[PDB]
């Protein structure tokens, strides 16, 4: 739990928010996990990925192995019959025309095989990467692990591939508020350490970005920069410091 | 000597040339002998046969896209920008692709409204504008924790072939004329021999990142979070979690 | 144009449906930040959203808003510029006009293979046909088809090596919207 | 050309991928948004 609330940390939400609702939290998880389990039990075409390489192989010697049939001008495709019916001064330039077809095939076979090698290396050093950063870290690099703000993810092997798990914080339920970028007081002008100021109609708090958690706006969450006649667009509210 | 349809052209020949050629030497015009008249040749219409299906294991019901031609030429027929579209009713009404036809167009089994395969220009998502104002911000009040699977391949079957008896077998007569054509073979093993130890390296690479192998304790107080779903189960035969298990379950060969 | 066997396959996705795409990136950052690329698109103002993107690079956001015209100003200015630089900057667009032009110039080529006799009496097939009896005529077709079918092999090696180095270049761009277009990337000479 | 077996399908398989390859290439740059998002009719963004 302390783990994962200072991997909300490092998203920007402080760590009440998770230790405030941990329960809940490990129930949403437990759920997500879940329904892994259910949606590749359903839904076909999953793997796709996976199995188009297998596919995609096995075609490749399945057409490697078919060009055996190809006669390519020669009198017969089968060697043996050609040589035990030719003599060899009339045998050899039937078998040079087989020799010529069948180089050529495995030439074009192993040619688009080093391309699919080539692809297959980048796939295989972007799971590398993904390995790296998404799993041994938490990456602040957005869409690359995952929809919405990640936490952590997790390696599950696959044939012939890798499978990641990536668990993601995905901001819910918000209301339109009204904000101003700092507020006025005594000609002083006051901006948010963190997060923003907002106002639920009559009274103005400082909430941090990424879940509302009002406050009441203290000289301990804010700092003061110059006067009231600098930014645009200021609010008038009061300011408290403990010490009076 | 040649096929297509010959139109009138009003390309201006000079008196002695006898039949005009576009670039990449193809004949584009000739003049005709008997009357001196230019004429165009265009080719014939031609192009390539495409079968739109949702499936055997749905409906036996087909739509077929002649791919670059007119609807002059052979139930309800379809002029689209991508061919000529046959056995596809045209829906007024945009969905999210199904089978990708082109230029926008997709086709799908629509099973409930239509029972034929629809066609249409596909959507690209609902529309909302967002409520912006000069001082106004959306502040989320909760959150969900989300877990999506990423699926990515590594590595492939590490095949090898030899030449000398994929092309000659057991033959030492074609053997000696195999000989002629220099290191054919020994280049093509080569090739294949890299192949196959690079995707050794690319497993190595992905999944040897930890230099010792940590153990989970034996008791299981993560604070209310559960991964028994993703720790292997000592109750296999193989010791894979069950989200792994369905993975080999999942995939054929 | 229109040729003998070869036929150009329109792309899924029309240019009026492309910018499309770019239209509702383009609404969704202005209105909404980076919130949209993660969750709901949650509008913010615009002022203030450059100055939290500010505070992503160590810059306090008082600076920001103490300077808001200024930046406006400069802003405005920039975008301007990019108009006259790509208009008058020949070669600016370089990189998508070597891939039309690679493109057409192999086609060209896989043309223009057509004339050639590989050793044959003659390159037009009905020719020769039409003056050596068939048991001839078999050997005479039989190095032209060689050499054809060797000609659409080599172009067809050749688009795959292209269609490679594309996708890697396409791979990049997709990694460079999301990193760039919908977050602020903290990540040194990577979105500029 | 028939005796020459299955180059031609092989040929029109490999130029088939790379046409299909090129409308993923496009989907997965720009296809990165679940909804169509408009700007406000005015545009009162601060100066900018
Ligand atoms: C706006 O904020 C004020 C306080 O910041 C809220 O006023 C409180 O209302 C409750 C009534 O349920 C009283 O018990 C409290 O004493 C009030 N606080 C103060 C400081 O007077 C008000 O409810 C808030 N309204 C909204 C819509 O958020
Ligand atoms: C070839 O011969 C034909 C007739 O033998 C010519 O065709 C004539 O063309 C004139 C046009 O000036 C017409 O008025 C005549 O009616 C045509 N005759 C027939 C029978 O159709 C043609 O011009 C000749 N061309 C050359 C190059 O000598
Ligand atoms: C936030 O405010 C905007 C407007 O200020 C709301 O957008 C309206 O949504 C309704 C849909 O029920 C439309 O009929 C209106 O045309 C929209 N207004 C504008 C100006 O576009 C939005 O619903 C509000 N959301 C919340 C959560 O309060
Ligand atoms: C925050 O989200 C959770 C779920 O994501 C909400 O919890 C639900 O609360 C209702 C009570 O009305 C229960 O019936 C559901 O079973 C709960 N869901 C789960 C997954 O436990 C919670 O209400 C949300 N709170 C806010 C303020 O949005
Ligand atoms: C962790 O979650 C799994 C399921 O998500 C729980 O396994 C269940 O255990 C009970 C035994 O009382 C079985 O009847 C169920 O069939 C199991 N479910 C599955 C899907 O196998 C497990 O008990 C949970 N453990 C903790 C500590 O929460
Ligand atoms: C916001 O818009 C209102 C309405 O046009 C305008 O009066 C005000 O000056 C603008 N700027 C603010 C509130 O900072
Ligand atoms: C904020 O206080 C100053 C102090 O005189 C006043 O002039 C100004 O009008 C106040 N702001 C508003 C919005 O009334
Ligand atoms: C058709 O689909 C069903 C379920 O989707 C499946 O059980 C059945 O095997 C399929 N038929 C085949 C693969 O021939
Ligand atoms: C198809 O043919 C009709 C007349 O036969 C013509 O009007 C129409 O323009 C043609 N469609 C094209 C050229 O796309
Ligand atoms: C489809 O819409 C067009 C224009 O909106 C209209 O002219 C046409 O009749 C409609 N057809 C059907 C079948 O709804």
């Amino acid at each position: 739990p302390m783990q994962m609330a200072y991997r909300f940390n490092g998203i920007g939400v402080t760590q009440n928010v998770l230790y405030e609702n941990q329960k809940l939290i490990a129930n949403q998880f437990n759920s997500a996990i879940g329904k892994i389990q259910d949606s590749l039990s359903s839904t076909p075409s999953a793997l796709g990925k996976l199995q188009d390489v297998v596919n995609q192989n096995a075609q490749a010697l399945n057409t490697l192995v078919k060009q055996l049939s190809s006669n390519f001008g020669a009198i017969s495709s089968v060697l043996n019959d050609i040589l035990s019916r030719l003599d060899p001064p009339e045998a050899e330039v039937q078998i040079d025309r087989l020799i010529t077809g069948r180089l050529q095939s495995l030439q074009t076979y192993v040619t688009q095989q080093l391309i699919r090698a080539a692809e297959i290396r980048a796939s295989a050093n972007l799971a590398a990467t993904k390995m790296s950063e998404c799993v041994l870290g938490q990456s602040k690099r957005v869409d690359f692990c995952g929809k919405g703000y990640h936490l952590m993810s997790f390696p599950q092997s696959a044939p012939h591939g890798v499978v990641f798990l990536h668990v993601t914080y995905v901001p819910a339920q918000e209301k339109n508020f009204t904000t101003a970028p700092a507020i006025c007081h005594d000609g002083k002008a006051h901006f948010p350490r963190e997060g923003v100021f907002v106002s639920n109609g009559t009274h103005w708090f400082v909430t941090q970005r990424n879940f509302y958690e009002p406050q009441i706006i203290t000289t301990d969450n804010t700092f003061v920069s110059g006067n009231c006649d600098v930014v645009i667009g200021i609010v008038n509210n009061t300011v408290y410091d403990p010490l009076q | 000597t040649g096929t297509g349809v010959l139109t009138e052209s009003n390309k201006k020949f000079l008196p002695f040339q006898q039949f005009g050629r576009d670039i990449a030497d193809t004949t584009d015009a000739v003049r005709d002998p008997q009357t001196l008249e230019i004429l165009d040749i265009t080719p014939c219409s031609f192009g390539g046969v495409s079968v739109i299906t949702p499936g055997t294991n749905t409906s036996n019901q087909v739509a077929v896209l002649y791919q670059d031609v007119n609807c002059t030429e052979v139930s309800n027929v379809f002029q689209t920008r991508a061919g000529c579209l046959i056995g596809a009713e045209h829906v007024n009404n945009s969905y999210e692709c199904d089978i990708p036809i082109g230029a926008g167009i997709c086709a799908s089994y629509q099973t409930q409204t239509s029972q034929s395969i629809i066609a249409y220009t596909m959507s690209l998502g609902a529309e909302n504008s967002v409520a912006y104002s000069n001082n106004s911000i959306a502040i989320p009040t909760n959150f969900t924790i989300s877990v999506t699977t990423e699926i990515l391949p590594v590595s492939m079957t590490k095949t090898s072939v030899d030449c000398t008896m994929y092309i000659c077998g057991d033959s030492t007569e074609c053997s000696n004329l195999l000989l002629q054509y220099g290191s054919f073979c020994t280049q093509l093993n080569r090739a294949l021999t890299g192949i196959a130890v690079e995707q050794d390296k690319n497993t190595q690479e992905v999944f040897a990142q930890v230099k010792q192998i940590y153990k989970t304790p034996p008791i299981k107080d993560f604070g209310g979070f559960n991964f028994s779903q993703i720790l292997p189960d000592p109750s296999k035969p193989s010791k894979r979690s069950p989200i792994e298990d369905l993975l080999f379950n999942k995939v054929t060969l | 144009q229109k040729f003998n066997g070869l036929t150009v396959l329109p792309p899924l996705l029309t240019d009026e449906m492309i910018a499309q795409y770019t239209s509702a990136l383009l609404a969704g950052t202005i209105t909404s930040g980076w919130t949209f690329g993660a969750g709901p698109a949650l509008q913010i103002p615009f002022p203030m959203q450059m100055a939290y993107r500010f505070n992503g690079i160590g810059v306090t956001q008082n600076v920001l808003y103490e300077n808001q015209k200024l930046i406006a100003n400069q802003f405005n200015s920039a975008i301007g510029k990019i108009q006259d630089s790509l208009s008058s900057t020949p070669s600016a667009l370089g990189k998508l006009q070597d891939v039309v032009n690679q493109n057409a110039q192999a086609l060209n080529t896989l043309v223009k293979q057509l004339s050639s006799n590989f050793g044959a009496i003659s390159s037009v097939l009905n020719d020769i046909l039409s003056r050596l009896d068939p048991p001839e005529a078999e050997v005479q077709i039989d190095r032209l088809i060689t050499g054809r079918l060797q000609s659409l092999q080599t172009y067809v090696t050749q688009q795959l090596i292209r269609a490679a180095e594309i996708r890697a270049s396409a791979n990049l761009a997709a990694t460079k919207m999301s990193e760039c277009v919908l977050g602020q990337s903290k990540r040194v000479d990577f979105c500029g």
